[PDB]
């Protein structure tokens, strides 16, 4: 996807790889070549008036 | 009936007519009092007079014209038996309610028998004649 | 002997952190309070997966073998724990199920108080394992209470496992296709379930996905009476349709004088044709060949002829050309089937065999009068732009392929409508009353 | 399936609607072929009712009123303990003490406060409908311009929405010209307002509107509100101080000020109650409102089910967009529904193909929302036209109309804001303590019939007496309280007393 | 500027019909939107299927069309339900009710026709120079409470 | 920041009243729309031409 990543406070299990918001979008990562996890944004956007 | 289904009401018409009973049994009986705390009984030829006071008419216009009153009153809801005896049209508007839902139905239940340009209208012809890979597009 | 499974067995469906959320999903689950057999070994069936549970603080109980035979002839997973490692191998072994103390190889791989329970499963390809470890206290039945298994393994072997064993007390139940509703806390664990086929109120909370409901009437499903039985009525026909008088008629007729048999009051069998490695092509349009045994017809019509290999992609409905323009036409809805075969072998002759020629649907017209194809009235007369309205077939035995003869046969299709006449070869059952059944009176199901 | 809630009872009923109970068992439920609706043969009654049959229900001979609704008279609920079934009350059964010369008068009253909830606004939305199809896929933007139009008159639509939500708000609150605030003493003749007015600790609420503000509680975006809270309990508060200190000539005029003791004075008048009745009970009245101000703030307080209605408009928007959401996972019938994927495992000419399925589905799960936001926009609009006449006719005003302004004659009412919505705090007489009487119409005196100029003629047994009609307050009888008609022959049921001539 | 409420009637159903002409234009997948291009150019079997496309697209137009002015029916209904009760009440009446007809005590009103619409012209009493004075519910005279009638 | 009206302290006592001397005759214009264009639409002609 695109979006800005970040670092995070979250808590994933040892075998866990991604997380999910309540809609079922994708909002967290755990990085595969240091096991800390990102947490996900998207890329701003809106109207133009 | 191809899985459409018609729920009954809550409160059956034995049930409506019980509260109208009620309203109509209150305000004979009592006036305007059930409708603002407990009902309080008054004559119903004295509720009149308070009813006449209301419009702007004094009060002893009525006690001095009772019985005239009451024959106006009595003779206007023979009237009313009749018009409803003779003019089932005069309900039209409880009666379209019946009407555009029955249509509605019957719309939504003739269009089963529509093809949609698929090979038929019926879906056990299309399970029946042709196999899964072709079947799935009909 | 068997005990109940209480909320055994559930285990996290997929690699994915979820937090503070009620999820509900669809997988092979052991269902809550089913029949778990008890053991104190045998080879059982592996179903669609089990679950697996053992008291042990030991290892008395060593591993694990699966397969079909899980012996020998093919390749099969031995797994065992030795205590050093976890190993496990994919091999055709053929050693006996009791390598432990008194107390080809297309993978291979190695990594009382207590109770130790496993999952295995064999979905996509990929062989998958689960598990959990933890103090218990009855060794007699499995413990009434909540605990999340997590994946261990997934291999690629692709293996299609239906047996299995236990190597040396444990415990075993079988997988189904059910859907659950996790409860998932704030630190990504599973701490909760509910199986929503269990009972009405289990219903009721997967309908409102919700642990909690509050008082009321809820509409959580649908209900039918379902079929007692299935009933078939056909007609009582035994004769078997002339299709040889078809299939095997000793002269094919030409392309513009084409020939209909009628078939009728017979039972067909279309696999005595579709099984045949006779025929160079067989297509059918609005029913699938597979599907013919199944249906009865008023009439089926059979038209043939023979035609010239090129262009036998004319018989086909909205197709255009000599052929389709001015000898045979399909209507563009036709229903049926089309079949056809290189005739090499017995309609060529070696001068070219003079007999077979070519000049709204399902016309025929043998009419002689000459093409006036110029501005001159011809008048019977041929010359420059007047000719016979026939044309010859060169077909000789050394012809290439799209200039050979072919043999050429339709079958036109008339519904059920009016009573049927000709009916694949279904066996007519009794007849049912009153009783909600499936049925299929001549086709119609 | 019926429950008592399972923080009461894990005990359910369960009904199959329109089925006969001869059916049920031998079905896709118990003793025959079982798609999963598992075995209770019987739940440990069965039971048949016009509303279909019903399983592990008790059916019961007495009639309560109606806990949970089954259908053609028939309810549920939970006693000794069981589930129920029974046939619904309607009500306490009442024959009133009617006769041709019997009067009951109230010889006391309460004020009442009562709470009515209304919605005003929805959340604002609107949607990048190019964004929430095709994602940022430029494959998937060159299909969707072959639909020409739709993917702008949807925001076309979601703009009309999203502009009338501030119209609702402006309605309902903006009907005071100026912002009017109360004075530093507070001596409005005992009445304690300070409930329901500022809070100079507070954003400034009351704190009534404390209560109420914590009771309740992708290519889409979501607008802010034109007026923020804080205009909104400035306006409120308007309103609030405008009513407090001058009646309702603020809104007819300038604010005119008035006592607050006079101001309730005329109120009384309004209906039909002499005045001297406020002035004489003055304390008693101030009493009973500053304690039933009391329990609202209890009621409000004990659960937030009281403001269930603006919970349903947060639930409904959170619903719709989760839903709206949600539908961007499904095939439609397409290969995968991740574009990437499609673009990726095909060749161009199959991606459009499958693509167009995906456009497809969303759009047409795009045009339901908006269709289904138009739809709820004007229920809300409805209701915001309705709270929009009750803060004219019941805050500004006096209404007369009956049960407009709450149940009994209506005083005044205050409002207080709260989440996309408002609340009215109607005040009302009712009256309480009533005595029977005998009556007569007229009363004849030198031959001439006379009857009252306001109120009516009652007698306890030995006296007769001529009072108002909505509190009981007797006077003797005389030609300064009453009129003539005629003479005594006329009227049905006059009776023979003295008039006294001052 | 005052009579916005009825020009945006003939603007709402201006732009309504000529969105809905604007979308026969549109190709919905199809080779071409003019009708006689597929019916000239391809034959019959193959038409068919571009002809569907335009027909499932010009059909999905129009639907969306009706179901839109369904909903701004209704709207325009509850409109003309109140200009009918304003006309009872404030025309053929004196309404009492706090700005039913125009701001202050309401006397009378007009009624003008309008386009698409009806106009009230509403004639209240604002009451002007308001000045201070002392004030008390009642009086004592002889030991006795008066209030005024 | 928009301005929500002038700012008013309403003179308010135990025992002061405001009354009108005067007044002024107000007459106030309300528009309300009653009726849209009639329309109707062939669906074979809009559809098909
Ligand atoms: C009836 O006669 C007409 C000629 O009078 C036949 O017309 C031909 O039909 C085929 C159909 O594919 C066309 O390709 C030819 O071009 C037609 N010929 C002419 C000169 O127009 C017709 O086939 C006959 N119909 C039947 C049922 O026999
Ligand atoms: C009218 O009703 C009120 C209550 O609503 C009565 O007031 C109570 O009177 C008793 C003594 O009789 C006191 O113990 C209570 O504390 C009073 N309550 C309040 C709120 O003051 C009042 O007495 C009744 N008046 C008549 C004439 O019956
Ligand atoms: C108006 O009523 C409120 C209560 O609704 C009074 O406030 C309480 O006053 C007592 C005694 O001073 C305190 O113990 C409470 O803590 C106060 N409660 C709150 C929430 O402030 C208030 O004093 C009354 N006002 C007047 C002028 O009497
Ligand atoms: C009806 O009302 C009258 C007036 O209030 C009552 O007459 C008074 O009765 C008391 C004793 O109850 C005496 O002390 C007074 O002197 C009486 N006054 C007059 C003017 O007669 C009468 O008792 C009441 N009747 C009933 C049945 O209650
Ligand atoms: C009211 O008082 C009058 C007298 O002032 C009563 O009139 C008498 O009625 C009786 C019975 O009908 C007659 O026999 C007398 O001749 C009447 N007397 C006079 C002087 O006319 C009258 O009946 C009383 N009304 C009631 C309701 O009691
Ligand atoms: C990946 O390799 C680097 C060294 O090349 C090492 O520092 C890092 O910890 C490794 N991470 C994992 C997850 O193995
Ligand atoms: C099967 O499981 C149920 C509990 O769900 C239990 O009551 C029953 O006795 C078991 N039956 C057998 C044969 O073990
Ligand atoms: C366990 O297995 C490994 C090979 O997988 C072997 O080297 C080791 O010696 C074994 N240990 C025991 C105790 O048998
Ligand atoms: C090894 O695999 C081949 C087929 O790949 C098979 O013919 C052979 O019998 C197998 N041998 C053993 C020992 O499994
Ligand atoms: C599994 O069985 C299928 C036939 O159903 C076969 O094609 C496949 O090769 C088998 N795979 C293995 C590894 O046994
Ligand atoms: C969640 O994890 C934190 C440490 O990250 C721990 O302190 C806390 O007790 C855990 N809470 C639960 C509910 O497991
Ligand atoms: C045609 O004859 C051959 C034997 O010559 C036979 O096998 C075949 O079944 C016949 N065709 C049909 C349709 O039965
Ligand atoms: C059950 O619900 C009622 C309100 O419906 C509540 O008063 C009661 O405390 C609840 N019971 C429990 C165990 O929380
Ligand atoms: C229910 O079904 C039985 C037949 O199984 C029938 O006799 C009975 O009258 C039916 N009762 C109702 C209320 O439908
Ligand atoms: C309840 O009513 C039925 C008739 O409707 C009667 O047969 C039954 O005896 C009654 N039972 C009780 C306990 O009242
Ligand atoms: C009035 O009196 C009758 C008896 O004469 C009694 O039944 C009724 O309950 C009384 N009503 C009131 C309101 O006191
Ligand atoms: C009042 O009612 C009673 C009983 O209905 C009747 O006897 C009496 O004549 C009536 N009196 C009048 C004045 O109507
Ligand atoms: C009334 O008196 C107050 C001071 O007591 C003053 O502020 C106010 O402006 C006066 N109003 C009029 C209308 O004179
Ligand atoms: C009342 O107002 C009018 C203007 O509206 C003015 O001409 C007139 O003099 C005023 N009268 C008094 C007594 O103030």
């Amino acid at each position: 996807g695109t979006g800005v990543l970040t670092e995070s406070n979250k808590k994933f299990l040892p075998f866990q790889q991604f997380g999910r918001d309540i809609a079922d979008t994708t909002d967290a990562v755990r990085d595969p070549q240091t096991l800390e996890i990102l947490d996900i944004t998207p890329c701003s956007f809106g109207g133009v008036s | 009936f191809n899985g459409l289904t018609v729920l009954p009401p809550l409160l059956t018409d034995e049930m409506i007519a019980q509260y109208t009973s009620a309203l109509l049994a209150g305000t004979i009986t009592s006036g305007w009092t059930f409708g603002a705390g407990a009902a309080l009984q008054i004559p119903f030829a004295m509720q009149m007079a308070y009813r006449f006071n209301g419009i702007g008419v004094t009060q002893n216009v009525l006690y001095e014209n009772q019985k005239l009153i009451a024959n106006q009153f009595n003779s206007a809801i023979g009237k009313i038996q009749d018009s409803l005896s003779s003019t089932a049209s005069a309900l039209g508007k409880l009666q379209n309610v019946v009407n555009q839902n029955a249509q509605a139905l019957n719309t939504l239940v003739k269009q089963l028998s529509s093809n949609f340009g698929a090979i038929s209208s019926v879906l056990n012809d299309i399970l029946s004649r042709l196999d899964k890979v072709e079947a799935e597009v009909q | 002997a068997y005990t109940n499974s209480f909320t055994r067995g559930v285990y996290y469906p997929d690699k994915v952190f979820r937090s503070s959320v009620l999820h509900s999903t669809q997988d092979l689950f052991l269902p809550f309070f089913s029949n778990v057999t008890w053991f104190h070994n045998p080879v059982l069936p592996f179903n669609d997966g089990v679950y697996f549970a053992s008291t042990e603080k030991s290892n008395i109980i060593r591993g694990w073998i699966f397969g079909t035979t899980l012996d020998s002839k093919t390749q099969s997973l031995l797994i065992v724990n030795n205590a050093t490692n976890v190993v496990i191998k994919v091999c055709e072994f053929q050693f006996c199920n009791d390598p432990f103390l008194d107390v080809n190889c297309t993978f291979e791989y190695v990594s009382f108080k207590n109770l130790r329970e496993f999952v295995f499963k064999n979905i996509d390809g990929y062989f998958k394992i689960y598990s959990k470890h933890t103090p218990i206290n009855l060794v007699r039945d499995l413990p009434q209470g909540f605990s999340a298994l997590e994946p261990l393994v997934d291999l690629p072997i692709g293996i299609n496992i239906t047996r299995f064993q236990t190597l040396l007390a444990y415990y075993v139940g079988y997988l189904q296709p059910r859907t659950f509703l996790l409860k998932y806390n704030e630190n990504g664990t599973i701490t909760d379930a509910v199986d929503c086929a269990l009972d009405p109120l289990s219903e009721t909370k997967c309908t409102l996905k919700s642990f909690t409901v509050e008082k009321g009437i809820y509409q959580t499903s649908n209900f039918r009476v379902q079929p007692t039985e299935s009933i078939v009525r056909f007609p009582n026909i035994t004769n078997l349709c002339p299709f040889g008088e078809v299939f095997n008629a000793t002269r094919f007729a030409s392309v513009y004088a084409w020939n209909r048999k009628r078939i009728s009051n017979c039972v067909a069998d279309y696999s005595v044709l579709y099984n045949s490695a006779s025929f160079s092509t067989f297509k059918c349009y609005g029913v699938s060949p597979t599907k013919l045994n199944d249906l009865c017809f008023t009439n089926v019509y059979a038209d043939s002829f023979v035609i010239r290999g090129d262009e036998v992609r004319q018989i086909a409905p909205g197709q255009t050309g000599k052929i389709a323009d001015y000898n045979y036409k399909l209507p563009d809805d036709f229903t049926g089937c089309v079949i056809a075969w290189n005739s090499n072998n017995l309609d060529s002759k070696v001068g070219g065999n003079y007999n077979y020629r070519y000049r709204k649907p399902f016309e025929r017209d043998i009419s002689t009068e000459i093409y006036q194809a110029g501005s001159k009235p011809c008048n019977g007369v041929e010359g420059f732009n007047c000719y016979f309205p026939l044309q010859s077939y060169g077909f000789q035995p050394t012809n290439g392929v799209g200039y050979q003869p072919y043999r050429v046969v339709v079958l036109s299709f008339e519904l059920l409508h009016a009573p049927a006449t000709v009916c694949g070869p279904k066996k007519s059952t009794n007849l049912v009353k009153n009783k909600c059944v499936n049925f299929n009176f001549n086709g119609l199901t | 399936v019926i429950t008592p809630g399972t923080n009461t009872s894990n005990q359910v009923a369960v009904l199959y609607q329109g089925v006969n109970c001869t059916e049920v068992p031998v079905a896709i439920h118990a003793d025959q072929l079982t798609p999963t609706w598992r075995v209770y043969s019987t739940g440990s009654n069965v039971f048949q009712t016009r509303a279909g049959c019903l399983i592990g229900a008790e059916h019961v001979n007495n009639s309560y009123e109606c806990d949970i609704p089954i259908g053609a008279g028939i309810c549920a609920s939970y006693q000794t303990q069981s589930i129920i079934a029974y046939t619904m009350s309607l009500g306490a059964e009442n024959s009133v003490a009617y006769s041709n010369n019997s009067i009951a008068i109230p010889t006391n009253f309460t004020i009442s406060v009562t709470t009515e909830i209304l919605p005003v606004s929805m959340t604002k939305t609107s949607v990048d409908c190019t964004m929430y199809i095709c994602g940022d896929s430029t494959e998937c933007s060159n299909l969707l311009l072959q639909y020409g139009s739709f993917c702008t008159q949807l925001n076309r639509a979601l703009t009309g929405i999203a502009v009338e939500q501030d119209k609702n708000t402006q309605e309902v609150f903006a009907q005071v010209k100026q912002i009017y605030k109360t004075p530093p003493i507070k001596d409005f003749g005992g009445f304690n307002f300070s409930q329901i007015l500022p809070d100079p600790s507070k954003s400034k609420r009351s704190f009534i509107e404390d209560l109420l503000f914590n009771k309740v509680t992708n290519g889409l975006t979501v607008l802010p509100p034109l007026l923020t809270d804080e205009m909104i309990a400035q306006y409120t508060s308007a309103l609030l101080a405008g009513t407090i200190t001058s009646g309702w000539t603020f809104g007819a005029g300038a604010a005119l000020q008035i006592p607050f003791a006079m101001q309730m004075a005329y109120r009384f008048n309004g209906i039909g109650v002499t005045q001297n009745v406020l002035y004489e009970n003055q304390k008693l009245i101030a009493n009973q409102f500053n304690s039933a101000i009391g329990k609202i703030q209890d009621s409000l307080s004990s659960t937030a089910s009281a403001l269930g209605k603006l919970q349903n408009v947060v639930n409904q928007n959170a619903q719709a967009l989760n839903t709206l959401v949600k539908q961007l996972s499904s095939n439609f019938g397409a290969i995968s529904s991740v574009l990437n994927d499609i673009l990726s495992r095909l060749d161009k000419v199959e991606a459009e193909v499958q693509i167009d399925r995906l456009i497809t589905g969303r759009l047409q799960s795009l045009q339901t929302y908006v269709t289904q936001q138009l739809i709820r926009a004007a229920e809300i609009r409805a209701s915001a036209n309705l709270a929009a006449t009750k803060m004219s006719e019941c805050v500004l005003g006096q209404s007369k109309r009956v049960d407009f302004c709450g149940k009994g004659y209506h005083l005044m009412s205050f409002p207080q804001s709260a989440p996309h919505g408002v609340v009215f705090l109607h005040v009302t007489y009712v009256p309480a303590q009533e005595k029977n009487f005998t009556t007569a119409p007229a009363i004849c005196h030198d031959g001439k019939a006379h009857f009252p100029r306001e109120g009516v003629f009652v007698s306890n047994g030995t006296h007769w007496f001529v009072t108002q009609r909505n509190f009981y307050e007797p006077q003797i009888i005389t030609t300064d309280n009453t009129f003539v008609s005629g003479n005594c022959d006329v009227v049905i049921g006059i009776v023979n007393n003295t008039v006294y001539d001052p």
